[PDB]
């Protein structure tokens, strides 16, 4: 009967409205706990991952220098990433500041609060990425047999990397360390077979130092520090064997840096590069 | 093949027809040819399907087809992933687990299914091996199987009849036809065509029956399966391929769930295809739909609960041969009951005795040791000595341990009844019989119709001869001229004769065979103590005796049968009496056990009371109906239907074994579930046709026990009452368990629909919900089977087999659209809590799953601007899945508490009264703990170790589930029939 149909529709609309209201109320009470400035926990993100710029598919960079189409995607990805690192973009003085060109201490800008509002960010110049800034060679090194990758440490809110101390010789010496305020990065062949075909790797970093300067840390998290620029480290493989697929592993070093066998990108690369003749 | 008998034919036309001779029998050259033409005199065993085929049929029964489809989809998805190198062996594990679920459920279903046992082995105690046939004018001891139609066979007292024979020459032949009528009373046989019915015509000997005494000659007329017992066994074996009502309800429930699964699968597959999804995501989502929608553990738990109740009942001497028969009692509308051996002790005992113009009643229990009916008075001692002296029956020696009433005694029914009564009331009656040295003349005959004996009293001062003569009351009265009243030998006048006739009629109106007892004190002057007596009756008087009393025998009901029949009728069950005995005894037993109530009357009784004819009176006044086999055989099915509908108390008497089956089939076509109780071979077709057949342990035949679904090992109908109660309780508890499982089904289904529609990262994995199905929800569903009744089980009427389903629309909607959605809401609250505390706010998760699951991206940005690698994202996804699983567990604890009752409240029902539910709650918690902090300490099967606060985020939602259900049941209780009991009660 019509009255029964009306009652049984009204009961269900009321019941579902009450359920939805209770659900949204619980969600809001939960959200009252968290803050817009810092995550409650960092059980997963705290040991930062190490990632590269070209954003390649199967950890493989494969191109023939004769065909521009082979490296066009890689070059375009690098251009897209570096569009925000141009000197034209970081022109303002209100948001950007001319931080020292030599590596320095981590720059605390107060604790995480809405006080002081938008923090200021150090500016990163492409000129520190020589042979790979794209200012002179728009195609970096892909036109020749000089593949260029750019290393970046995953942004972690309020994370201060502590470089490794002098307890032990971690690898073959860089001989130009400035270890108090530089986070080292080293790329080497994964196997002994790749170490004989990797060649001479030339690093490109701020101040001529081979790693991440510490004046860019900590990161304040996209709200206090929008348009933040993380430091970069260009890596170029000038002389590598043609037609061969070389396995490369790039690692960061530090007490605070950690490595996992399950997660293959936690502080390390595993990139595969081949250059067809 | 042929179903008519030839007993109107005398010797000559039978010889001409069958082509045989009485004297010469048949020539072997023709006997062998006829044997080859027709076949051996053996019963054909049925065709038993191989057990392996039955075991394999269970792999496609229930939900197994859907699970096989899911396993196939898992294999296809695994090979698609393997081609594109992105394979994780997770689909293989899912497929293997689904195959294992199918295998285990098939094993449980095979165990649950009724076992098909042949009935031929139950006829082996019958079916003789050797026959005394005559061929070529010489008698030969040839085997029974070599007989053929037309052969001339002789039978001797104490053997089995080799085939269906028509008697030609008989000498005082007695047969026991207990396999055709259920009554063991010896039946006299002759050569005379006496009755129209072949089964009662006195000149036909039946195959597999025993000849008690005498010698008879006959011609074989039926061989093998053409005999009466052949068709009885054919009906018992061939018929009975029907499903139990609980099987039908389970099948309907499976149809509902499968329809839901298929409909949602097709609809959401279309939605997935339309939203630009490739094949792998669509097939994995269909796998998830199948795994969520199927209750993987429910049917095995159903079988386990059935077996638990079966063993509980077996603890009370009630053997359940077929596991599903524990439910058929309860939801039973009609009980069709055999009389002899089932409602009756199958023991012939004295009920009433009439002396001093008074009728006294004696107790007829199987355990009675002493009875008092004013024995201190006179005229009873003389009667007791008449009982002892004029009795020939003898106990078998070495029976001191066994009680009196169970003692095996040699003699006929009346002789043994009198011996048992005397041994009970008088004590040791062998000594009294030994004392008075009886003369060797004890004449009894089938024609004389009186038992005579002359004894000399061993009183020291009397030493007088006392003669006793008992027999039929009319023959007793015509051979007497005085009566005994208070010890005085008052002459029997016209008024005394009229009172005796009235007492005889009253005793005969109760279906009791009545015996007369009288004596005479022979004078010593004419009969001194030095006189010898002759059996020729040439020296003692056979008249002018002193009448004493009238005893009657009833074959009484069992002690616990009347109150059990009353309880069964008070439970709304119609109790129909279907017996092969005569109508008078059947009606008397029906009135004694309460099948026919005292107030109610039959048409014949009303016509007799009103002094009118049966035709004149209309049939709406009589609430009872006694129908004989002759009346029922002419009835059309429509008339039988009207007879069953109109009359509530019905007694079918003198029914053939086929007529019992016809009555059962008529009852079943009334949309009713019918139970048959029996103890004989004639009940086997009816027992096998009934929805449940109940046999008697001590009083039952092997055939009846084999044909039955249930055996009363102590012969107590209280078992039937308790079975009805247990079956109704089982039905209620099955409803509760099914609702509890369907709730978890929907709670599992909702995350996948949300994942497809909104695009969130996978709230819970497909492997994870398998642990809900076969983990935390196995013991709670069993625990719900231990719930006590919320109201009076017995006051409720039997459920309609069509209009009252085990799973109706109310149950399915309340589990699907009310409680499952709430559990999904709680799980999603916990999921968003887990994600937001690590960096992903709820709105950032919408349409994130495509980039979330991309192994290319190892710098995915959260709400705070931090960057996530793929492994950290999948670890957080596993953590969210584990939190969703724990939330479902907590809300299923609440669901377990609320499903404890359907109308009552835990305050009334008792929270801690059923400890199995608390065992199951501990099982839920412990299994979740093992699956989170054990497996999960190492990341495997998408399990991780949770922070302690995630175990309590869904607790308030569980409290909300409980509060909502309590309010629903409270308002159901307050206002019955108020649109709320109709629309919210399941
Ligand atoms: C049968 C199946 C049952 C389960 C259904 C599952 C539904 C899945 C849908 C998920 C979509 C998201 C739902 C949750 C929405 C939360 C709103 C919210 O707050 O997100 C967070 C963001 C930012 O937060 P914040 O930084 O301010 O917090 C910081 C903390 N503090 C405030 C203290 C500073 O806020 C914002 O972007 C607000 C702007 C966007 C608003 C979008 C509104 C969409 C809401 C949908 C809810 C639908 C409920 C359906 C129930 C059906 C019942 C039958
Ligand atoms: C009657 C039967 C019991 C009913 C229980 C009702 C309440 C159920 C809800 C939660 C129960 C868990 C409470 C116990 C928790 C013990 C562990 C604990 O101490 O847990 C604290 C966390 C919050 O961590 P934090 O902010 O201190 O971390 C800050 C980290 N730093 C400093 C680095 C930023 O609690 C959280 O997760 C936030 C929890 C949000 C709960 C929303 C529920 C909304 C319903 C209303
Ligand atoms: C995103 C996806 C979410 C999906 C959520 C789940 C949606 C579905 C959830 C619940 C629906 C379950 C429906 C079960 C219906 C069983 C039908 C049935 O045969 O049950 C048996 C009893 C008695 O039947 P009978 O002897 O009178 O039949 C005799 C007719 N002969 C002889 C032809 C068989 O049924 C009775 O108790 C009497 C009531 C019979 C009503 C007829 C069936 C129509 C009822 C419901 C269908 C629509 C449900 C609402 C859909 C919500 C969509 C969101
Ligand atoms: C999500 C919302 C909008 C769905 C609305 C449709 C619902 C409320 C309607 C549509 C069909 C309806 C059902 C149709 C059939 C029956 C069987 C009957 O014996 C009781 C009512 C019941 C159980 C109805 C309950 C209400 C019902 C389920
Ligand atoms: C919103 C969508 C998912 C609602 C879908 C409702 C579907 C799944 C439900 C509603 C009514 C249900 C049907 C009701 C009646 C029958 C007839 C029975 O002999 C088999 C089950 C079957 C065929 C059911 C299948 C499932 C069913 C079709
Ligand atoms: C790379 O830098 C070196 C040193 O400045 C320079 O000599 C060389 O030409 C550069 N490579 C090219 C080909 O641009
Ligand atoms: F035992 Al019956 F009919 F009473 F077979
Ligand atoms: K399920
Ligand atoms: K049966
Ligand atoms: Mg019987």
């Amino acid at each position: 009967t019509g009255g029964s149909w009306f009652k049984i529709l009204l009961f269900y609309v009321i019941f579902y409205g009450c359920l939805a209201g209770i659900f949204i109320g619980t969600i809001q009470v939960m959200l009252l706990t968290i803050s817009e400035l810092k995550p409650t926990y960092q059980d997963r993100v705290a040991p930062p991952g190490l990632t590269q710029i070209p954003q390649i598919q199967k950890t493989e960079i494969s191109f023939r220098p004769n065909d521009p189409k082979s490296y066009e995607a890689y070059v375009l990805n690098i251009i897209r990433f570096l569009e925000k690192y141009k000197d034209s973009a970081q022109k303002d003085d209100m948001i950007f500041e001319d931080c020292g060109s030599m590596p320095s201490e981590p720059k605390e800008r107060g604790e995480f609060n809405h006080e002081r509002g938008e923090r200021k960010v150090c500016r990163f110049k492409l000129d520190w990425l020589g042979n790979c800034s794209g200012l002179n060679d728009e195609s970096y090194g892909y036109k020749e047999g000089k593949p260029c990758i750019i290393i970046k440490l995953n942004r972690v809110l309020g994370f201060k990397p502590k470089p490794p101390k002098n307890e032990s010789l971690e690898t073959y010496p860089l001989t130009m360390k400035y270890n108090p305020n530089v986070l080292p990065v080293q790329c080497t062949g994964k196997r002994d077979e790749d170490k004989d075909k990797v060649g001479n790797i030339e690093y490109f970093g701020m101040g001529g130092f081979y790693g991440f300067p510490l004046q860019y840390y900590p990161y304040y998290g996209k709200l206090l520090q929008p348009k933040y620029l993380q430091p970069l480290l260009a890596v170029q493989f000038t002389n590598l064997t043609l037609d061969t697929e070389i396995r490369i592993e790039c690692k960061a070093y530090g007490e605070n840096i950690g490595y996992s066998e399950k997660d293959r990108f936690q502080g390390r690369f595993d990139v595969k590069i081949e250059v067809k003749s | 093949g042929m179903d008519l008998d030839d007993h109107r034919l005398s010797n000559t036309e039978l010889e001409q027809k069958y082509g045989t001779n009485i004297i010469q029998g048949l020539s072997s050259v023709r006997a062998t040819e006829l044997l080859a033409r027709d076949g051996p005199n053996t019963l054909t065993p049925p065709k038993q399907t191989p057990e392996i085929i039955k075991f394999l049929k269970q792999m496609v029964g229930g939900f197994s087809i859907l699970l096989w489809i899911g396993a196939a989809l898992c294999w296809i998805a695994f090979v698609i992933q393997y081609v594109n190198n992105s394979a994780s062996l997770d689909n293989v594990y899912l497929g293997a687990i689904l195959v294992l679920v199918v295998i285990l459920t098939g094993i449980f279903a095979y165990y649950q299914e009724a076992k098909s046992t042949n009935i031929m082995a139950s006829f082996s105690k019958m079916i003789p091996q050797q026959a005394l046939v005559i061929r070529d004018a010489e008698k030969k001891v040839i085997s029974a199987e070599q007989l053929v139609v037309g052969d001339v066979v002789e039978i001797k007292g104490g053997d089995q009849i080799p085939a269906d024979i028509r008697l030609v020459f008989s000498q005082g032949c007695k047969v026991d036809n207990s396999s055709l009528t259920g009554e063991s009373e010896p039946q006299a046989r002759s050569t005379e065509f006496t009755h129209e019915n072949p089964l009662e015509t006195k000149n036909i000997g039946f195959y597999s029956t025993t000849c008690l005494e005498g010698t008879a000659t006959g011609i074989v007329i039926n061989t093998g399966d053409r005999t009466i017992i052949g068709r009885i066994a054919s009906l018992a074996s061939g018929v009975g391929s029907e499903k139990t009502p609980i099987a039908i309800e389970i099948e309907h429930f499976v149809h509902i769930v499968a329809g839901v699964a298929v409909s949602i699968g097709i609809i959401f597959f279309i939605t997935a295809v339309c939203m630009k999804y490739y094949v792998l995501d669509a097939i994995i989502f269909l796998i998830s739909i199948i795994v969520a929608n199927v209750p993987e553990g429910l049917l095995a738990t159903v079988t386990v609960t059935l077996s638990l109740t079966a063993k509980r009942m077996a603890k009370k001497n009630c053997l359940v041969k077929n596991l599903e028969a524990v439910e058929t009692l309860g939801s039973t509308s009609i009980i069709c009951s055999d009389k002899t051996g089932t409602l009756t002790q199958n023991r012939m005992t004295v009920a009433h005795l009439w002396f001093d113009n008074q009728i006294f009643v004696a107790d007829t229990s199987e355990n009675q040791t002493k009875q008092a009916f004013d024995q201190s008075s006179g005229t009873w001692a003389s009667l007791s000595k008449i009982i002892t002296l004029c009795n020939r029956a003898e106990f078998r020696p070495g029976q001191e341990s066994v009680p009196i009433m169970k003692r095996t005694v040699v003699g006929d029914a009346s002789e043994t009844a009198l011996l048992k009564f005397s041994e009970v009331i008088l004590g040791d009656v062998m000594g009294i019989r030994k004392r008075n040295h009886k003369v060797a003349e004890i004449p009894f005959n089938s024609t004389n119709k009186f038992q005579l004996s002359i004894h000399e009293t061993e009183d020291p001062n009397n030493k007088r001869f006392l003669v006793v003569m008992k027999g039929a009351p009319e023959r007793i009265l015509e051979k007497c001229s005085t009566i005994m009243i208070n010890g005085q030998e008052q002459p029997l006048d016209k008024s005394s004769a009229d009172s005796f006739h009235t007492a005889y009629m009253e005793l005969g109106g109760l279906g009791e065979r009545v015996l007369g007892f009288c004596h005479l004190y022979l004078p010593a002057e004419q009969f001194p103590q030095s006189y010898i007596f002759d059996v020729d009756s040439v020296n003692f008087p056979t008249s002018n005796f002193c009448f004493v009393g009238l005893l009657s025998m009833i074959d009484p009901p069992r002690s616990t049968v009347p109150d059990a029949v009353s309880k069964c009728r008070s439970a709304g069950i119609k109790v129909i009496m279907v017996t092969g005995d005569h109508p008078i005894t059947a009606k008397a037993i029906a009135k004694s056990v309460g099948i026919i109530s005292a107030n109610n009357e039959t048409v014949e009784d009303i016509a007799k009371r009103r002094n009118i004819a049966v035709e004149q009176v209309n049939k709406r006044e009589a609430k009872a109906a006694v129908v004989t086999g002759m009346e029922l055989k002419d009835m059309t099915p429509e008339q039988l239907d009207e007879l069953l509908t109109n009359y509530q108390e019905i007694v079918f008497a003198r029914t053939s074994p086929q007529q019992k089956l016809i009555i059962v089939e008529g009852c079943q076509r009334q949309d009713a579930i019918v139970a048959v109780t029996g103890d004989g071979v004639n009940d086997s077709p009816a027992l096998k046709k009934a929805d449940i057949g109940i046999a008697m342990g001590i009083a039952g035949s092997d055939a009846a026990k084999n044909a039955a679904d249930m055996v009363l090992l102590d012969d107590n109908f209280a078992s039937i009452v308790t079975g009805v109660e247990e079956g109704r309780l089982i039905f209620d508890n099955l409803k509760k368990t099914i609702a509890y499982t369907l709730t978890a089904n929907i709670a599992e289904l909702c995350p996948f629909l949300i994942y497809i529609v909104a695009g969130l990262p996978l709230p819970i994995g497909t492997i994870t919900i398998l642990f809900i199905d076969l983990g935390t929800d196995i013991i709670p569903s069993i625990a719900l089977a231990y719930e006590k009744a919320e109201s009076d089980i017995m006051n409720r009427k039997p459920r309609h087999k069509k209009k009252d389903r085990l799973v109706n629309t109310q149950l399915a909607i309340y589990s699907y659209l009310h409680i499952g959605l709430m559990q999904a809401l709680g799980g999603f609250l916990v999921y968003f809590t887990v994600y937001a505390q690590q960096g992903f706010w709820p709105t950032s998760l919408i349409n994130l799953r495509v980039a979330w699951e991309t192994d290319d991206i190892n710098d995915l940005e959260d709400s705070y601007g931090q960057e996530w690698t793929r492994y950290q994202r999948k670890y957080l996804e596993w953590t969210g899945s584990t939190a969703f699983f724990v939330a479902i567990m907590i809300q299923q604890i609440a669901d377990l508490i609320i499903r404890k009752t359907r109308r009552n409240s835990i305050f009334q029902q008792g929270l801690f009264r059923n400890k199995v539910i608390w065992v199951g709650i501990a099982s839920q918690v412990i299994v979740a703990l093992i699956l989170s902090y054990g497996l999960g300490s190492v990341p495997a099967l998408s399990f991780t170790m949770l922070r302690v606060q995630y175990w309590f985020v869904a607790v308030p939602h569980a409290i909300l589930i409980w509060v909502y259900d309590e309010m629903r049941k409270l308002f159901i209780r307050l206002y019955p029939g108020s649109w709320w009991d109709k629309n919210m009660y399941y």
